RNA sequence: UCAGUAACGGCGAGUGAACAGGGAAGAGCCCAGCGCCGAAUCCCCGCCCCGCGGCGGGGCGCGGGACAUGUGGCGUACGGAAGACCCGCUCCCCGGCGCCGCUCGUGGGGGGCCCAAGUCCUUCUGAUCGAGGCCCAGCCCGUGGACGGUGUGAGGCCGGUAGCGGCCCCCGGCGCGCCGGGCCCGGGUCUUCCCGGAGUCGGGUUGCUUGGGAAUGCAGCCCAAAGCGGGUGGUAAACUCCAUCUAAGGCUAAAUACCGGCACGAGACCGAUAGUCAACAAGUACCGUAAGGGAAAGUUGAAAAGAACUUUGAAGAGAGAGUUCAAGAGGGCGUGAAACCGUUAAGAGGUAAACGGGUGGGGUCCGCGCAGUCCGCCCGGAGGAUUCAACCCGGCGGCGGGUCCGGCCGUGUCGGCGGCCCGGCGGAUCUUUCCCGC
RNA sequence: GGGGACCGUCCCCCGACCGGCGACCGGCCGCCGCCGGGCGCAUUUCCACCGCGGCGGUGCGCCGCGACCGGCUCCGGGACG
RNA sequence: CGGCGACGUCGGCUACCCACCCGACCCGUCUUGAAACACGGACCAAGGAGUCUAACACGUGCGCGAGUCGGGGGCUCGCACGAAAGCCGCCGUGGCGCAAUGAAGGUGAAGGCCGGCGCGCUCGCCGGCCGAGGUGGGAUCCCGAGGCCUCUCCAGUCCGCCGAGGGCGCACCACCGGCCCGUCUCGCCCGCCGCGCCGGGGAGGUGGAGCACGAGCGCACGUGUUAGGACCCGAAAGAUGG
RNA sequence: CGACCUGGGUAUAGGGGCGAAAGACUAAUCGAACCAUCUAGUAGCUGGUUCCCUCCGAAGUUUCCCUCAGGAUAGCUGGC
RNA sequence: UGGGCCACUUUUGGUAAGCAGAACUGGCGCUGCGGGAUGAACCGAACGCCGGGUUAAGGCGCCCGAUGCCGACGCUCAUCA
RNA sequence: CCCCGCGGACGCUACGCCGCGACGAGUAGGAGGGCCGCUGCGGUGAGCCUUGAAGCCUAGGGCGCGGGCCCGGGUGGAGCCGCCGCAGGUGCAGAUCUUGGUGGUAGUAGCAAAUAUUCAAACGAGAACUUUGAAGGCCGAAGUGGAGAAGGGUUCCAUGU
RNA sequence: CAGGGGAAUCCGACUGUUUAAUUAAAACAAAGCAUCGCGAAGGCCCGCGGCGGGUGUUGACGCGAUGUGAUUUCUGCCCA
RNA sequence: AAUGCCUCGUCAUCUAAUUAGUGACGCGCAUGAAGGAUGAACGAGAUUCCCACUGUCCCUACCUACUAUCCAGCGAAACCACAGCCAAGGGAACGGGCUUGGCGGAAUCAGCGGGGAAAGAAGACCCUGUUGAGCUUGACUCUAGUCUGGCACGGUGAAG
RNA sequence: GAGCAGAAGGGCAAAAGCUCGCUUGAUCUUGAUUUUCAGUACGAAUACAGACCGUGAAAGCGGGGCCUCACGAUCCUUCU
RNA sequence: CUAAUAGGGAACGUGAGCUGGGUUUAGACCGUCGUGAGACAGGUUAGUUUUACCCUACUGAUGAUGUGUUGUUGCCAUGGU
């Protein structure tokens, strides 16, 4: 809605908000990233520190899908099943531990922030962490490798 | 020119894009036209599958996408060996074929040829002469069986096998996931020079005893 | 979508893909070569028949020519061929004779002609399509109340509009019996054979190009291949393993693009200095030697009924008269602002006008101005009339009622009698220890 | 692969008790109000008029005057310490 | 309380003309400074200048919420409106968010209280609990001695308000600890179908756009910046083809 | 009477021509013609920038800049 | 916005300057009003539209509001006061 | 336990209404409010209108601080507006602005290069300018003469206005 | 119709040409003088390109490139 | 000297008087040899003097033609914030407007050139711009053409 | 009233000056801070902490010069 | 020569008053400077001087207001001198 903005209210007032001294003018101090390090120096150092310059090795051909692995946390580990699972797990009397594949669930590493609750629960998983294992071995649980 | 703190902005808009813009104010006329045709060529392929051949179950390439399985181009000329069906008569009968695929293991061989025989047999053939039925299929059959399926034939859907809770044993439990990915990988590293120092150790055996 | 990413970049400004994934569409193939087959092949010219609607079929020719310096059939990297042995006879594509399902969201397309209902009563007006009405639940039709015309503003006055409405003419691909010709064996196993595109790849260098970075692609020049070879495997090189394809010959629909063209439909767009330059005898008039530049310009009225006739003047132009609802609409004529000008009326005037504040005078208008408001109660007087209250009958509301009686609503509560046949949908919960694929 | 079992939500019911009849409603009652018709036909009720009537509100057609009260202000007399 | 009231007068501070007193230089603009001997402006009419797209940032409104979003496609007689709306869910592919850190190989966010053991060796094998620590502030909330009542007193019935103190402490802030990744210094252990130039662990500093019981996503609106003709008009020039 | 004047026909075309030379002339244009297009070229520079009321209300200073007629930065301002 | 300028006082260069450059506070710029005849900055005082009262700085012969007080004491004559 | 009276003003668009106190300068600039204004769309006003819309004019009556608005009279002759939302090519005194029109200047500058006209008549409404006649002059054969090229393109010739 | 004349100084020898539209000159040109290159597979030059093209239907008494500027008289020194 | 700053050089001559002219001198700021110095004729070239001649002047007058002027007819443009009497003041430091004073009388005609810092043109001088263009050059970076080497076209025999 | 390398100022006496002896704290590291300042960088500087050392009997002192100046990003190169 | 040949201002008075010798465009020559293009408060030569009809001022020319109309003869405020 152009009736809700200020050039509706800037109407009768000469210099439309932009000074009469140093006006409206085409492009007073470059186009763009112009003088970044000239005189935009101090704005450019300001608030993009470590905008100049090269860091690190460039990789040719870059393939995303190489390097794909989505991760979960020990603390949502227990939403990839259902809630049923978890119940009848907790209630049950023998030592029979619900599976719980986070590939299936779309998560290769299982990553150990968060606490578990004391239930035996088997994880299959591509990837763990050192801290995850830990913490699905104390409530008595396993971690079982999958490709 | 920079106004305090902001993103450092990089717009490609440097280079005449006003003359190639592409509107699409022709979209729900497309969408009609495309519908239109898809009604066009079901009516025209009077009881012949609306979404076309069957396509094979074919699993996705690379390490994202392996763990779901999608419809492929065409069954390869190794599925159709082994399912008994000649390359040049499936194409008229509504088997896709793609003669440029080859098959690495044999459960996607044999899931394909299950496919391919289930196919088969919900297949209802038409004779060519509907006077006279040659080998095609019986009358009482396709007479009222035969209707135009809609959708993708046999759509490829991902089969989750069910795991059920069982009791943990201690080798599970002893066993150390982390501690043998870090040793996978340290022998995946390691393994050429280990063997080109094994190697240079047998030079410096003989070279001592001799 | 990846992705403003990998990468490129005085690594500055800036530039910048691809793969995988999801979809729209989906379709595959042909030569050369190697081989086999008595050149099996092709073009042309004659003569005969069937035809014409784009010129084909069939037949004959001691009729020409092309072609062994290679035509055709089989065959092409997905292997192929030939022999055997075994198995399956399974049925192709053309152009018509008559007729369907009449072709298709209910005609396939093109064309032509048609198809509902007020000009009813009273009125307004110059004219009306306006306003009021039209007993039976309401003027009439409505599968039609889009639109346009008509002297106003119309569902019913007219054209149209709606309709798996009607009639007529023409055109095109769809199945059956037959017609005329072509029309020739497919698969599986084994054996024996046969297998490929060169001044091309590749390398050097130069120039351009790309995100391609010790060189992505292209090209020039020079060098110049191989056959368990060759190309690619995004960091130059050597060795090694592996993966993947098979270059240097060719064709191919669909999804996709469309500011020119033919024909349509529509719009929260513009409304004659706007919108195309162009609503109009506009790429015109006109300008320039030329390339080229390039306008302005819409509106009488319902109907010309476009002012007969008289009169002055040489006429332009007038005064009368007349048409019209209106010429205070008179052919650049709807309305007809401002600037500017003429006249009339009022007022004023030696410090240029004009202006702010405050009064005064005059003028034009306004006030139904001109003996100045209404109304509540009470008092008195003079008059009317149903009837005032209270009771009776009937109807209707408001409120309340232990639920007085129901019907219930929320929340629990048991048997689940009741739902995977006699109710559903879900669950990453267990199973034949009844049933269909190892 | 089916077909079952179980679980979780549901959809209708058979039912007893619980809060209320609610802003989900009917029937009865009780009170109240209104309307219609009777009766009531006159010290009641209502209608219009008159008085230069009284009391209330607003307010005078125009031009004016006075009074007292209060707010602010400028002055002037008198008296006391 | 008085006067005056229809063809002459009554009221109308606005509005028309005129008179007088006081005040009053011509606007716009650049500028320290304009009435300027600074520039533009004879007059009138109509036209005439911060727009749209994309991308960000913050604020605000809405919906859903550890999720959110169908925008591309598809399905619904194909179509007056409707090129709209509706739907999909094994169309959520994907985007953004839910995890950071390192150049990379890669690694990747839970601690506190109470016990017996080695030597409770600045500590390893366990048990039991609880579930993101503590300090100082901290809206609100909770308790609360004691008071505030009636015609009066000996003696309890039920709750209302004030209330010194005391408590639990939201968000947020300051500080101290803790955890994750990089990198230094020191140091002793542990693991094994690969005994290795293998793998894991600790303590103390330090670098991080981190964690420490999520706040995002989509839509709309505003403002600001930017790329585009970019608020409007304006060069001297440069290039291509005639 | 001459390196004379002049008609017509021809030739030379734009970074080119032609010049007894003045940067002269090349269609009233020449120290680079004219026409159309790229092009709405760029401008830190000049001019302009359209309704009302209410509330708040500056700066000409610091640092850096081939910076000195401009910017970024802090300050001063407003809004939430 | 990032051209500033002015005044008291301090202060540098300059013979000086309505010159150039600093410090401090105020002002003008952005600000009208009373006074200084006139005037960006001086003196008083800052402003919504009004009535009454009273002041500031400045004035009170006439212009021009106000001394038209029987104002007080002196000084001064200018043929450029 | 209100009852000879059965009765008792207004209010409270809560985005409303009421009370009290202080305050009010403003360029550049920011913000809010606008029952200010323009054009179009979705709703709504059983809106308005040929018994007269828009537009325009007006010494007419008023309202609002204002932007502006309402009403009367005239002219005009066919369409228009209020409210709730939505959307902009949305408000002009300036730009040596664009296009169009109109002033003062101003009945002014001016209609002054190449010697020069005059008398009578005719036609005619009308004669300094046309035609005829008479006179006086000029070009003075390198012409103000008679013919062509280029260029123009019907200007040539009659008749009429 | 139809020359004012004389004595000198500076510059250019003369005649010629020149900035159309402010400069007619002392500027340019000129004959004369001097230098340079070239024997054609060449000199100088054009051309995007062709063994293309101009000089050239030419041949050193000729083409091409420069300077100075009639006559007369001289034209010195310096190759760092 | 068309070349000399100092310089109006010094001397002579020309005049009453000469920053002029001519002749001469020359340590010549900074003359000079393909250009130096001469020399007839020539020149719409620059300069000085003399004779003659004259309104150039003393010192102005008169006459003629066409205008201007007045009239009939016809009929523009430039320019224009508003306008138009001054003195002083203060002020963007030179006012038509403001302050204080002087004063101010319709409508006009022919002239005139003091003002309107009159009009004409977005100053060409000067500066600024990270705006150009023409030209030059051992400015930076290139380039046509040319010179040279190499590879190819590109072969057959001998001698060294 | 000398000297402390230099400009000047400050500072300094069994010193910070002069002469000897031994040395390499002019070394290897992480942070914090000060100065200019926007509380950015560079440069320079201060106080620590961890190593390894020097000197001295030791306390200690020293990570350059008694203090105030003596210097340098991105990209690229080179070395470790 | 004369009495004397004083000094000045008025946008260094006065270019829609003139002139154009000078300086200060474009042509050209010399000297100096510069490699060169080119430069020289060095010299020399040739080089377009536009508009008034508006307002005012001034010069002259008609007129105008007032005495009823009109005419004759006069006075002198003021200004010049
Ligand atoms: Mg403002
Ligand atoms: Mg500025
Ligand atoms: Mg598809
Ligand atoms: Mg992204
Ligand atoms: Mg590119
Ligand atoms: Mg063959
Ligand atoms: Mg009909
Ligand atoms: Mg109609
Ligand atoms: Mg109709
Ligand atoms: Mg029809
Ligand atoms: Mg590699
Ligand atoms: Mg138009
Ligand atoms: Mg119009
Ligand atoms: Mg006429
Ligand atoms: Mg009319
Ligand atoms: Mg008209
Ligand atoms: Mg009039
Ligand atoms: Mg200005
Ligand atoms: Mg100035
Ligand atoms: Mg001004
Ligand atoms: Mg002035
Ligand atoms: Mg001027
Ligand atoms: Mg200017
Ligand atoms: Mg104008
Ligand atoms: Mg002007
Ligand atoms: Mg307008
Ligand atoms: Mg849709
Ligand atoms: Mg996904
Ligand atoms: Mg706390
Ligand atoms: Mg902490
Ligand atoms: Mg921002
Ligand atoms: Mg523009
Ligand atoms: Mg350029
Ligand atoms: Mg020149
Ligand atoms: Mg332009
Ligand atoms: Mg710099
Ligand atoms: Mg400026
Ligand atoms: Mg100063
Ligand atoms: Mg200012
Ligand atoms: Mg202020
Ligand atoms: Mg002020
Ligand atoms: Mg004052
Ligand atoms: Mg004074
Ligand atoms: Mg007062
Ligand atoms: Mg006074
Ligand atoms: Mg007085
Ligand atoms: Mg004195
Ligand atoms: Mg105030
Ligand atoms: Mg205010
Ligand atoms: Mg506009
Ligand atoms: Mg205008
Ligand atoms: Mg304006
Ligand atoms: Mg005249
Ligand atoms: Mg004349
Ligand atoms: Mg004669
Ligand atoms: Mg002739
Ligand atoms: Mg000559
Ligand atoms: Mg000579
Ligand atoms: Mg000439
Ligand atoms: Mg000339
Ligand atoms: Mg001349
Ligand atoms: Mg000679
Ligand atoms: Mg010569
Ligand atoms: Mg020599
Ligand atoms: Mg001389
Ligand atoms: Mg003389
Ligand atoms: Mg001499
Ligand atoms: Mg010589
Ligand atoms: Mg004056
Ligand atoms: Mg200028
Ligand atoms: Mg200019
Ligand atoms: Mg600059
Ligand atoms: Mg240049
Ligand atoms: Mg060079
Ligand atoms: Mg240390
Ligand atoms: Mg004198
Ligand atoms: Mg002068
Ligand atoms: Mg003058
Ligand atoms: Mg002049
Ligand atoms: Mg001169
Ligand atoms: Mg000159
Ligand atoms: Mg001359
Ligand atoms: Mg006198």
């Amino acid at each position: 809605p152009s009736r809700l903005r200020k050039t509706r209210k800037l109407r009768g007032h000469v210099s439309h908000g932009h000074g009469r001294i140093g006006k409206h003018r085409k492009h007073p101090g470059g186009r763009g990233n112009a003088g970044g390090l000239h005189h935009h120096r101090i704005n450019f150092d300001k608030y993009h520190p470590g905008y100049f310059g090269k860091v690190g090795m460039k990789h040719y051909h870059l393939k995303r899908n190489q390097s794909f692995c989505p991760t979960v946390n020990l603390d949502k580990l227990w939403t990839l099943v259902s809630e049923q699972t978890r119940v009848n797990a907790a209630k049950n009397k023998t030592g029979a531990a619900p599976i719980i594949d986070v590939v299936r669930s779309g998560y290769y590493k299982v990553l150990g922030k968060g606490k578990l609750p004391k239930q035996p629960v088997i994880v299959k998983a591509k990837f763990f962490s050192r801290r995850a294992e830990e913490k699905i071995k104390s409530v008595g649980g396993a971690c079982v490798l999958v490709a | 020119a920079p106004s305090r703190n902001g993103m450092v902005l990089k717009p490609h808009f440097h280079k005449d894009w006003q003359r190639r813009v592409a509107t699409w104010f022709n979209q729900p006329a497309r969408k009609i036209r495309r519908r239109k045709a898809r009604q066009a060529k079901a009516r025209r392929i009077a009881p012949r599958p609306a979404s076309g051949p069957i396509r094979p179950i074919v699993r996705c390439p690379t390490v994202r996408y392996h763990t779901k399985v999608r419809a492929g181009r065409g069954f390869s000329l190794e599925e159709l060996r082994v399912a008994g069906i000649h390359k040049k008569v499936a194409r008229t009968i509504g088997i896709s074929v793609d003669p440029r695929r080859r098959n690495k293991s044999t459960e996607s061989l044999q899931a394909n040829v299950q496919r391919l025989k289930e196919y088969r047999s919900k297949l209802i053939l038409f004779p060519r002469k509907p006077s006279a039925p040659k080998k095609g299929d019986s009358s009482a059959e396709e007479l009222k069986l035969a209707t135009q399926l809609t959708g993708p034939v046999m759509p490829v859907r991902n089969v989750y096998k069910k795991e059920k809770a069982r009791v943990i044993t201690e080798e599970e439990k002893n066993f150390k996931a982390f501690a043998s990915l870090r040793m996978a990988r340290a022998n995946a590293r390691l393994f050429g020079i280990r063997a080109k120092r094994a190697k240079e150790a047998a030079e410096q055996d003989v070279e001592k005893k001799k």
